[PDB]
């Protein structure tokens, strides 16, 4: 669930991310749209160490 | 006089036989079957943190899995969050996840290793003594509440020493602080433990301030092994039966006999006592029931059995005194027995003051404060004092012993054929037993060297073996022996 | 998820969708790796930063020279310190494990086990470079086992050492991020060897006079000549010193007549808040007023 896991960027640094992040949870419905949706919206590679990419690879196992 | 006057050496050597496959076969035991004695977790506190919900009640703080607390990564993302002292509280859940705890583990062991972190401005002060605040839960099952153990004030001081230059290029190093000891129990019955520290500060009373900086409070958590425990209580279990028949038969072999004992079969059947005291299994019973004192009851058992061995060997060599000796009354070596006695009731009062106290409080220590390391290192001191004091008596009875035996060598062909066949019996006894001991001794002190020098298991095949534990079972079985060979050998003979 | 994730082998990215939470942890151990590289380098005209994009490892070393020896060590030596302490914390349940029998198996040996198969298994080529690059990951993790302090306990008889219990902790990291400057400072020049049979590089010796032996597994170890790194080139990842701070003084590598190869130094009155004079505490929060008085920055042109 897309939706659930909306919280993980309350982590974020930037406001932009958690902007990027509402709009594509509340606007996409897949998965691979909503990551790509992410990349290009705060301009960011997935990392490990950024603690929304962080929440999100730690929520995929719940 | 004594069995093994009378034995052939074809005999003699057959009961050695024996008891060397009995003592290999004590040694392997623990080398393969055990998988070594202790165990030592180390833990990482996870540094919850009171919202100031805590005002009242006391609300416990689970450090992972559900119900989980605020916990900070890094204890300097505290400031921008205006969180203070009094409420950081670092925690720490014992069984690390997914594991229990069981009465096997027959007691728990836990010390702290402080990270402080070096800063010219918050550097340890020149006496600093921390004053942690320290709570502890246990409950059964991952569902039930926390149930308070303890809630002590635990202070400890500070010995912290910097290598590096103080120069500001180095600071954020930890300094080289020592572990503290921070507690023990005798009995863990509970499966699941939660440990709360919390470091309150009042700058006013000079209470944790100038302590440094920590950064983080590891805990190494201290346990013997099930496994061990088992090949340990299988262990007993063999060894007391036996140890049972032979007291039986022995004391049979005494009482039935034309005269009343002598003094050196009522030492022999004492030291026996005392071994069947330890040989018992009353360990056995701690499976079932909360009981703390099982540390301090297993120390004075290994404390009596010490000192009536210490006290066998030097009456042994009194009795063996052929020339204007041969008192049979134990009141006669009090000059030789009590610094065994004097020895014994000082270390015994020593860990009266250390382990017995804490029975009532988990966390003491005698050497917090300095008068407690004071009394504690007199008695210890007076102790070996004692203790050399009697490996010098011990060595000049040996001597005169010797002497004595070298004078009556001499006049052997003159006496009568039962003096000279008495005689050489006391010879070969002495002798014998003499080289047996020292035999046991050499190769208890030999084998515990290595324990302590070794990594703690070696390598060869297709297995390891341990040499840690091998060294336990081994030297509790060689002692046996020794016991049951000094007991059979040593009772009267029938004469026809 | 994590197939998009830059700059890991395919291999790396089938144990990254094996077990998410192992991830988060190396990641952060990379970075603790990085961060201590660039903290270390600090004031040297190589910063510990590359021109490229980031990735979990960083910028790639274009040029196989200590620099790169050294930050390839310390990002193994972080991503198996990381593993560890994530383990003893608690964050890692599947880790270690068995617990009633025999205690569980150590957790130093279930860290480098796990930290050494997924850091080489970036190693997907095979040339010089690769063979240089996992002898340098070894050399990491090698100096990070030397550098664990082994502790005993004594709890025999009252309290005596009849019976002793021996735990090894792991070193604190900038102890090691030092330890390994160290080793840096005396890195081992290489070339492969190649024979008629084999056709292919296998293994690699030192360059050096006077040996010709195999360098030894806890030397870092490089194959190639170090650039200037003040000029920006990015034919060989320099990012160059320009903008650069400096102290305008005489010591080693911290001068603006050092850092700046020469093109001396531009400066501005930056005045920095400089807060002083608080009333520390353990830890945490403190009140204190600000001295900000004034500074005069001197950077490189
Ligand atoms: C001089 C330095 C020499 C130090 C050597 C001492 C090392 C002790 C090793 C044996 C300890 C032992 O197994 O205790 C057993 C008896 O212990 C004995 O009966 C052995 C008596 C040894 C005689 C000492 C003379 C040495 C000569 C000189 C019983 O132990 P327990 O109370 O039943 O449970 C504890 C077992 N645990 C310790 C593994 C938890």
């Amino acid at each position: 669930n897309p939706t659930d896991s909306l919280y993980c960027c309350d982590r974020a640094e930037d406001h932009a991310c958690q902007n990027a992040c509402k709009r594509i949870l509340m606007s996409k419905k897949t998965e691979m749209e909503i990551v790509d949706g992410l990349i290009e919206g705060c301009k960011t590679q997935p990392l490990p160490q950024d603690p929304l990419w962080q929440c999100f690879l730690e929520s995929s196992q719940s | 006089g004594a069995i093994i006057e009378n034995m052939s050496t074809k005999k003699l050597c057959i009961v050695g036989g024996i008891l060397l496959v009995f003592q290999i076969i004590a040694f392997l035991v623990g080398g393969l079957i055990a998988p070594g004695p202790t165990t030592a977790v180390s833990y990482m506190s996870v540094k919850c943190v009171d919202a100031r919900k805590n005002h009242h009640k006391t609300k416990w703080f689970v450090p992972w899995g559900p119900n989980h607390c605020d916990k900070i990564r890094d204890i300097e993302e505290a400031i921008p969050r205006e969180i203070e002292a009094n409420d950081i509280v670092f925690s720490v859940h014992i069984p690390l996840p997914h594991m229990e705890m069981s009465p096997w583990f027959q007691f728990m062991l836990f010390i702290l290793q402080l990270d402080i972190a070096f800063k010219l401005n918050n550097q340890i002060r020149e006496n600093a003594e921390v004053s942690m605040d320290v709570s502890l839960a246990y409950r059964d099952d991952a569902f039930a509440e926390w149930t308070e153990m303890a809630h002590e004030r635990v202070p400890r001081k500070l010995k912290c020493t910097f290598t590096s230059p103080k120069t500001p290029e180095h600071e954020g190093r930890y300094y080289e602080c020592d572990v503290l000891p921070f507690m023990e129990i005798g009995s863990v019955a509970h499966k699941f433990y939660l440990l709360n520290i919390r470091l309150p500060v009042n700058e006013k009373k000079k209470i944790n301030v100038g302590i440094g900086e920590i950064k983080d409070i590891r805990l190494v958590g201290i346990h013997q092994n099930g496994g061990f425990t088992k090949v340990w209580f299988a262990m007993k279990t063999f060894l007391t039966p036996s140890i049972f028949i032979i007291m039986v038969w022995y004391w049979r072999r005494i009482t039935m006999m034309s005269r009343p004992p002598v003094l050196l079969e009522k030492v022999i059947f004492a030291l026996g006592i005392s071994m069947t005291f330890i040989n018992i299994p009353v360990e056995w019973f701690s499976i079932g029931f909360d009981w703390t004192w099982m540390l301090l009851f297993g120390d004075i058992r290994q404390g009596i059995f010490y000192a009536m061995l210490l006290s066998f060997w030097i009456i042994f060599c009194g009795e063996h005194m052929m020339d204007q000796h041969e008192r049979n009354h134990i009141a006669g070596y009090w000059k030789q027995v009590g610094p065994i006695a004097v020895g014994s009731f000082c270390l015994f009062i020593f860990d009266m003051c250390e382990r017995g106290v804490q029975l009532t409080n988990p966390f003491y220590s005698i050497w917090t404060t300095d008068i407690g390391t004071e009394l504690a290192m007199a008695f210890i001191i007076v102790a070996g004092i004692c203790l050399c004091l009697y490996f010098l008596f011990l060595c000049f009875m040996v001597f005169q012993v010797f002497r004595n035996i070298s004078g009556k060598q001499s006049s052997l062909p003159a006496m009568s054929k039962v003096r000279r066949l008495h005689y050489e019996g006391l010879i070969f006894r002495f002798k014998f037993l003499m080289l047996i001991t020292l035999a046991c001794a050499a190769m208890t002190v030999i084998f515990f060297i290595v324990s302590q020098v070794t990594e703690g298991h070696w390598k060869w095949g297709g297995v390891t073996v341990q040499v840690n534990s091998a060294f336990f079972t081994g030297i509790y079985g060689m002692w046996n022996l020794y016991v049951f060979a000094l007991m059979f050998l040593y009772a009267p003979s029938h004469k026809n | 998820i994590c197939n998009k994730i830059p700059g890991l082998a395919p291999r790396q990215r089938a144990i990254c969708q094996s077990r998410p939470d192992a991830i988060i942890v190396i990641g952060e151990g990379s970075q603790m790796g990085l961060d201590e590289c660039q903290f270390q380098f600090r004031n040297g005209r190589w910063n510990c930063s590359a021109l490229g994009e980031r990735t979990v490892f960083g910028k790639e070393l274009k040029v196989g020279s200590r620099e790169a020896a050294f930050t390839y060590a310390i990002i193994a030596a972080g991503v198996a310190h990381a593993i560890t302490a994530a383990c003893t914390q608690g964050n890692l349940s599947d880790c270690g494990c068995g617990w009633k029998w025999g205690g569980c198996s150590a957790d130093i040996r279930y860290g480098i086990g796990f930290a050494k198969v997924f850091v080489d298994a970036r190693e997907i080529k095979q040339n010089a470079r690769t063979l240089m690059n996992l002898h340098n990951n070894e050399a990491g993790r090698k100096i990070l086992e030397e550098n664990m302090k082994l502790e005993c306990k004594c709890h025999g008889v009252s309290g005596s050492c009849t019976t002793k219990t021996c735990w090894t902790t792991l070193p604190q990291f900038r102890e090691l991020g030092y330890v390994l400057k160290d080793k840096y400072n005396e890195a081992v020049h290489v070339e492969p060897v190649r024979a008629s049979r084999n056709k292919r590089p296998t293994f690699l010796k030192i360059k050096k006079p006077l040996s010709y032996r195999k360098p030894m597994d806890t030397d870092l170890v490089y194959i190639e000549k170090s650039p200037n790194y003040c000029e920006e080139d990015p034919v060989t990842g320099s990012v160059g010193t320009q903008g650069r701070a400096c102290n305008k003084t005489a010591p080693q590598a911290s001068g603006c007549d050092l850092m700046c190869c020469g093109r001396g130094y531009n400066t501005h009155q930056y005045a920095r808040v400089w807060q002083c004079n608080c009333k520390f505490h353990w830890c945490c929060y403190v009140k204190c007023n600000t001295c900000s008085e004034r500074t005069e920055m001197y950077t490189c042109k």
